[PDB]
């Protein structure tokens, strides 16, 4: 389901 | 609590406390594009790493010495600093934050 680079998303970004 | 609410909102603590976490507050475009910037090492020796050629916006959200699931709690440091982050795919895109200079 979660690819790395989703999960990089999740948890850091927050535009 | 900004990182206490975060974490949560972002399923980060729901199971368990993470000890630290970063928050960026620039565009996702604009962090993926540090993938093509400036090649460094990560800290553990890998070299697919790469540095922002200019200071960010992030949060360090990171727990006290107090903190215990189910308890977690968190100590807010807004800040503005380089970010190093390793890439890989195709596209080329953030996979880990590696540290914030």
């Amino acid at each position: 389901k979660e690819t790395a680079a989703a999960k990089f998303e999740r948890q850091h970004m927050d535009s | 609590n900004y990182c206490n609410q975060m974490m949560k909102s972002r399923n980060l603590t729901k199971d368990r406390c993470k000890p630290v976490n970063t928050f960026v507050h620039e565009s996702l475009a604009d962090v993926q594009a540090v993938c093509s910037q400036k090649n460094v090492a990560c800290k553990n020796g890998q070299t697919n790493c790469y540095q922002s050629y200019s200071t960010m916006s992030i949060t360090d959200c990171r727990e006290t010495g107090s903190s215990k699931y189910p308890n977690c709690a968190y100590k807010t440091t807004q800040a503005n600093k380089h970010i190093i982050v390793a890439c890989e795919g195709n596209p080329y895109v953030p996979v880990h934050f590696d540290a914030s200079v």
